[PDB]
């Protein structure tokens, strides 16, 4: 989305240890400016998590964005591998 | 995987 509007999908508490907060966030990855980078987790009907909260370094994040494989967040990847 | 805000700066 553009300008000032529905950005709530970005400012959720993506996981129990979510460190991203609308009131304090600043860019970290080279690809960020005013919004946190996110990754789609294929668990169940799927959900989005903050890349930063998954403790992913930039190169890993970039590889994920370029690949066609499914991603499972730290909370669900173990269930997916079982 | 699908991602948001990952376009090269
Ligand atoms: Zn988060
Ligand atoms: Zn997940």
């Amino acid at each position: 989305g553009p300008l000032g509007s529905p950005e709530f999908g970005y400012w959720i508490t993506c996981c129990p240890t979510c460190d991203v907060d609308i009131n304090t966030w600043v860019p970290f990855y080279s690809t960020e400016l005013n919004k946190p980078a996110m990754i789609y987790c294929s668990h169940g009907d799927g959900h989005w998590v903050h890349a930063q909260c998954m403790d992913l370094e930039e190169r890993t994040l970039i590889h994920l964005s370029e690949g066609s494989n499914k991603y499972y967040c730290n909370e669900h990847v173990q269930i997916a591998r079982a | 995987a699908r991602t948001k805000q990952t376009a090269r700066a």
